[PDB]
DNA sequence: CGTTACCGCCATCAATATCCACCTGCAGATTCTACCAAAAGTGTATTTGGAAACTGCTCCATCAAAAGGCATGTTCAGCTGAATTCAGCTGAACATGCCTTTTGATGGAGCAGTTTCCAAATACACTTTTGGTAGAATCTGCAGGTGGATATTGATGGCGGT
DNA sequence: TTACCGCCATCAATATCCACCTGCAGATTCTACCAAAAGTGTATTTGGAAACTGCTCCATCAAAAGGCATGTTCAGCTGAATTCAGCTGAACATGCCTTTTGATGGAGCAGTTTCCAAATACACTTTTGGTAGAATCTGCAGGTGGATATTGATGGCGGTAACG
């Protein structure tokens, strides 16, 4: 109702009022003819001011309060877009976009919704079908298929054959896709998806509010598809166990008891690229082909009675009955974290409760070395979870070094790890002399190193030179095989490259604390439909 | 190619001493010349302000605040610091006897 | 950009907040620092308003008193000596 | 001996009026016969200044005005001015 | 037979403040309600003055102004603390004020 | 054997010393250092009583004040004890010494 | 008359901590008490010689405690009891 | 148009006999103007200050030199009281 | 038929000093030695105060005595700088002068 | 024990702005003449303020004693001041955009110069009231000692978690 | 399964608050005399209120410009955390000298009288300092060539550690 919304939404705009002189300029409509150049009209598609909002709030244009916060915000990206940055105009803007949000918070919670933040999603970078290894930047221009398919400005000449001429719409990369919104069916109030956590397989007869929920005294079906329903690895289990025990000796009252599970585990094979199979395979030097098994692992927490995934693992595990040099080693491909962990001091520590917990287990089965590369993603790349929340500042180079030594030093102090060094010191350990004493990873930096080189005894000096210009960001662990795991087939998330498609087909993003608790219950729901089938 | 950068405080004690060894006025003349306007007709209204009664109210704030800020200097050199604080600017004041 | 008139016309900042940030910078160099603290400046922005009303509303108390309605510069070397800020060069 | 002038009974007298059941030592009426004095020539230094600056060879009542609000902080100055006031009304209305 | 101190309502006296005010050489003539505007400024500086020491020995359960009630009286009263900012009192001591890291800090 | 910690019995005699205005200077030694100075400047003079009192009295407000002052500097520092660079910053302020 | 010599330390170390700790002082270092003896020293030697300069403008060889008073307020001490 | 007196020409003059070959500019010369009425001002409210404490009805170049005394240090002062004793012993032999 | 200035080997006018003194309210009588006593103690701070400020703007390689000089000349004079530590100075600035810690290294 | 490559320190060089003097037009400083009300110097009568001369007299300097509220010297450990490390981050240095600031020109609101003249200020001689104040008598708030109920500090019994 | 630091609980050794009671210097009440004020009453003088008006210069407004306001990246800052040699506070023994009450010689402050050099008040004559207009001179503020001076970047050489 139009009187309704007035008792409350009025102070909001009484406080934009207030701000003076800023917000003088937005009280009337601007003429682009009163002011000088008249294009206002040709890129703001629809101008809208202050004193409009508040004919629409007399008359009761307004239906939901979603509506009069679209306005707002949509005044504030006119007012931005339209106006340069440096200008005057723009830092009011600001200021009243300020000023609008430190209030809008509490008047809207009041009449039952969760927050008043017209929230945009980050801009990730996109990945492309033809060369799978190429990535668009922003600013830059791309040709896309149903917001599906993507290929760049260099894949648009490399592809042979057109397979209509005109029938892919032309876009631009500014195009941010709007949250989705569920309606009870008792209420019929749509509301974002995301804050009720409510989804079509947990419960397929419909969507109730809490509202609703609370009206009949009927609370919501117990969710089976949780983290602690699903299958219990050795692994995963010994990573449970010293995650537990660290935080009751902690006992900090804000810690929760963290739940890890290995849900994929897989035998794989990594193949020696053309030029090292070239130049050592065919003399005899070394092995085509190197076998190994990789490991998936996610660790969970119970934050307000809810699951909530906050760190990813992605390891490659090269056996006793592998040929050297990776015989019995153990190589971290890729990692993740999520800084919603409670509490946030004992977080970081608890990270390295699991990375430990990890190496003192491989110890015991009989691996010797451990192969981490300190390479941070750069500015848009997510290596397991989807858009990290805009507040997670990315550890520098030197940041996440100290943090890798800091932590081998501490499990050095408890004994698991025998030492740790760069990868030059390993080389003089053993006196590498070929390129083939080197460890072989799948997708590691060194075969592309060694490909790249061979297509520029010069190996032996060459690795040694490339060795010593990044030593300090690959770290190699001593710490001096049949795994009681079993295999445990999950294509969703082998490799990172699939569960990140699936995030941005289904919007699976972590931006938030809901919208991280609603992409972990997704990722439950789907790894327990997916072992199934 | 990472272009030439001074070291934090090696320009700043540069005009510092260019400053010391200068005697111009600092504060702009028209946003002071409001100030004065404004607080004046905080207390008479329609008042009419003569060139040499502004400039010579100016000269005094400057003198005021470059003396005030020379003792906050020297207070926040106390606590075994190099940066002004709030807490230095209290002092001083206070020690002065205004507040 | 918005065009239109502009000159004494954008006169929106504060009172006090006429004083610019590099100017409270320079006063504070001046005096020797060489780091400033980011809230600082309104503070002594604060502290400038003080002195203001120290010596100006006697100037005004002097003003008022000659049957004058414009300040000399003489009633405000009286008023700042009234005050022990004694100034010289403008008993003219 | 010599007369000293002293404030001693009209102070007395405003102690008084202000408390009547209450006391004052010697030592107290000399802090506050001193406190009087130099008040007295505070203001009077203050109107003869008044008077300089405008060339004025008499001091009245409104030079000494000035110089009570040029002395006197806020409320006690508007007080003192409005009794002042009072005062000479008073005085000139016989 | 009316004196001016009692012409002007005012309980200081008229007569003596011109006399001293004649005396100083302040200036070569002085008004007529001169005397009268510094008897009534005095009176009333006096009377607050001593409204607030009898206010401070009732605090201090005493019925006798004592300087040190005189010292609370003038320290806590901000005007007059500023009117008397470079006056010392005799025998009046200083407020009772403890910083606030002075105290324990368990 | 009963001990109070470092700080119980200072401030019990602080709060002693600040609700007592009896002067913490015995007259005679400031007596005699009063006529050295004098003596310093000008032989063969006399003291009246009085004066010495208020000289001493003087002096002890002035200490009383310029302690107030190295007090709160001394805080301002982060610290609970004066050390002479305390008194002097206070002095410099103060203008008595630049 | 005689000659006094070395009575600054006649203001005992007690006696400086007193007048420290009436100024709210809780701690005071060892080399405090001498500095404040010499600053001590300082502002009688800003006040007596003033106080003794008046004491020959009257043609006296006695101080009285009337020129002490005109000595404090005229160095900004102005003090109240003994006169003026 | 009213004659606006000002030390500024006897000033200069001095310059001459200190300095003959430097100059000065207006505004230090106000500066100069200033100074000398502030030391002027300050020399006679001692002056007349000490003659009234002592009850004594005239201003002799004994009571400025108590006021030079009082008022400014050392050395200055006692080179001001030797120059002014020597000055009074011309007038008078004058 | 001679200046009081003049008689009494002064520059400052001896008379000017007098009629200031009589027309300031400060004493109904003024002697006669007493102008030429404040002439003579004015005369002699002029001209120290100006020997400074030439001594200063020899040394800042100018032959005209601006303010900045005479900040100078004051600041640099220990008993000038006491006499004048409550006087501001127009146009004059203040001393270089860096604390020991401010200094790098 | 031998060899090599890394890390640290020192030698050496590209580049920036902060200096330096040199040079030239010029607002501003200096030199000289003329006019002249305003002071400044001289003369003479008048008044008076303070010097000298003696002496009354208050308090200033100086010596006696004694015993007890504090000054002086020593100990120890409680803990605050001082030194070391390092990580979050707030400021410093800098390029980018343009805008508020600065300079010059132009109406009249009042700042000042002139003139009349009257309410208001000295000047002074009596005359009356009244504030300092010698002196004796009665009243009274609190200095000071006593006793015990009421806060303030500290770590003693034991329970407990790191 | 023995020692150690916090905490909330009681408890013992102490300083604090305070009511109570007694001697007494100090605060308050009269009697009286009083020279210094207070004040009314005329004569004289002049400070400035009042009215009219010329001259400043202050507010207002035009364009040309030398600045200021934001955002980025990072070397250094400040403060938290830790540890510790050391000192200044609490306690105590010893005694130094204080603290006041007392008296006394006399140098020196101050009251009283006399009276002359000096200050004052005109009255007059004279130089003279402040201002206005002309004109010559000039110290130093923008540019500008120039040597030079500082400083952070980079490469090279030596110390050192580690593997064989």
């Amino acid at each position: 109702k139009p009187e309704e919304l007035r008792q409350a939404l009025m102070p909001t705009l009484e406080a934009l009022y207030r701000q003076d002189p800023e917000s003088l300029p937005f009280r009337q409509p601007v003429d682009p003819q009163l002011l000088g150049i008249p294009d206002y009209f040709d890129i703001v598609k629809s101008p809208m001011d202050l004193s409009t909002i508040k004919r629409k709030l007399d008359t009761g244009q307004y239906q939901e309060p979603w509506q009069y916060v679209d306005d707002i915000w949509l005044m504030f990206n006119n007012a931005w877009l339209y106006n340069r940055k440096t200008s005057r105009v723009y830092k009011y803007c600001s200021k009243l976009s300020e000023v609008f949000e430190q209030e809008i918070d509490p008047v809207m919670q009041s009449l039952g919704y969760c927050c008043g933040r017209k929230l945009e999603f980050s801009p990730q970078t996109l990945c492309c079908y033809g060369k799978q290894l190429c990535t668009i930047p922003r600013d830059a221009t791309y040709y896309s298929y149903q917001n599906r398919y993507h290929f760049c400005e260099k894949c648009f000449n490399e592809i042979q054959g057109e397979s209509n001429k005109e029938q892919f719409s032309k876009r631009k990369n500014d195009t941010l896709d709007p949250e989705l919104f569920v309606e009870c069916t008792e209420c019929g109030r749509k509301m974002h998806q995301i804050c009720v956590l409510h989804h079509e397989i947990i419960w397929p007869a419909g969507f109730v509010c809490d509202g609703c929920l609370k009206k009949s005294a009927r609370t919501r079906k117990e969710n089976k598809f949780s983290a602690k329903r699903l299958p219990s690895t050795r692994l995963g289990t010994f990573l449970e166990n010293r995650v537990n025990d660290f935080l009751r000796r902690q006992n900090h009252p804000e810690s929760g008891e963290v739940t890890v599970r290995v849900v994929h585990a897989s035998d794989k094979t990594v193949e020696v690229k053309p030029g090292m199979k070239a130049r050592f395979v065919d003399s005899g030097e070394m092995a085509e082909s190197f076998p190994y098994r990789t490991k998936a692992l996610f660790a969970f927490e119970e934050i307000d009675g809810v699951d909530l995934c906050f760190f990813g693992m992605h390891v490659q595990e090269y056996g006793s009955d592998c040929p050297p040099p990776n015989q019995r080693r153990v190589y971290i491909s890729y990692l993740d974290s999520v800084h919603f962990f409670r509490p946030k001091c004992l977080r970081t520590a608890v990270y390295h409760e699991i990375l430990i917990g990890y190496l003192e287990y491989v110890k015991k089965l009989g691996y010797t070395t451990g192969h981490i590369w300190a390479c941070p993603p750069s500015e848009g790349d997510d290596y397991i979870f989807h858009c990290h929340p805009p507040d997670q500042k990315i550890p520098k180079p030197k940041r996440l070094q100290e943090w890798y030594k800091k932590m081998l030093d501490k499990a050095v102090s408890e004994r698991i790890v025998h030492d740790y060094k760069d990868i030059f010191k390993q080389a003089t350990e053993d006196r590498l002399t070929s390129a083939k004493e080197l460890p072989y990873f799948e997708g590691d930096f060194w075969p592309n190193v060694l490909e790249e080189s061979i297509k520029e005894n010069d190996l032996s000096q060459k690795l040694y030179a490339t060795m010593e210009k990044h030593k300090e960001v690959f770290f190699v662990i001593r710490l001096i095989i049949v795994d009681p795991d079993p295999l445990i087939p999950c294509d969703l998330m082998d490799g990172r490259d699939a569960f990140l498609t699936l995030a941005r087909d289904k919007h699976l993003e972590f931006s938030s604390l809901r919208r991280a608790q609603w992409s972990t219950m997704c990722m439950l729901v789907e790894l327990h439909t997916q072992s199934q089938d | 190619k990472k272009p030439h950068r001074y070291r934090p405080g090696t320009v700043a004690l540069r005009e510092i001493r260019r400053y010391q060894k200068s005697t111009e006025l600092l504060i702009r003349k028209l946003p002071f010349q409001r100030l004065v306007r404004e607080i004046a007709q905080d207390f008479k209204t329609d008042l009419r302000f003569q060139s040499s009664a502004v400039m010579a109210l100016q000269e005094a704030c400057e003198a005021y605040l470059v003396g005030l800020f020379e003792d906050t200097n020297l207070c926040a050199i106390h606590a075994k610091r190099v940066t002004i604080m709030p807490k230095d600017i209290q002092l001083a004041r206070r020690i002065r006897g205004e507040r | 950009g918005k065009g239109g008139a502009k000159r004494h016309r954008k006169v929106l900042r504060d009172n006090i907040q006429g004083i610019t940030k590099p100017a409270i910078r320079r006063l504070a160099r001046r005096g020797g620092v060489k780091r400033i603290s980011g809230l600082i400046y309104e503070e002594t922005r604060g502290v400038l308003k003080v002195f203001l009303e120290n010596v100006i509303r006697d100037a005004v108390t002097y003003t008022e008193h000659a049957k004058r309605k414009t300040v000399t510069a003489m009633d405000v070397v009286y008023a700042l000596k009234r005050q022990g800020r004694t100034l010289y060069g403008f008993g003219g | 001996r010599s007369r000293k002038e002293s404030y001693s009974i009209y102070v007395y007298k405003v102690l008084k009026q202000v408390h009547p059941d209450t006391g004052i030592s010697s030592k107290a009426m000399g802090i506050m016969n001193s406190f009087v004095n130099d008040i007295f020539e505070r203001i009077a230094g203050e109107a003869s200044r008044l008077a300089h600056y405008n060339k004025r060879s008499t001091i009245t009542s409104r030079e000494i005005q000035t110089a009570v609000r040029l002395l006197l902080p806020g409320e006690l100055a508007k007080h003192a001015v409005s009794e002042g006031t009072k005062a000479v009304t008073k005085y000139t209305s016989a | 037979a009316k004196t001016r101190s009692s012409r002007a309502g005012l309980q200081f006296p008229v007569g003596r403040v011109h006399r001293l005010l004649r005396k100083g050489n302040y200036s070569e003539r002085v008004g007529a309600g001169a005397p009268v505007y510094l008897a009534a400024v005095l009176e009333y500086l006096t009377a607050e003055i001593l409204e607030l020491a009898g206010n401070a020995a009732r605090d201090n359960k005493k019925t006798r102004i004592i300087p040190r009630h005189l010292q609370l009286a003038i320290r806590n009263d901000e005007e007059l603390n500023k009117l008397l900012g470079r006056v010392t009192i005799a025998q009046g001591g200083v407020l009772p004020n403890i910083q606030a890291v002075l105290l324990p800090k368990k």
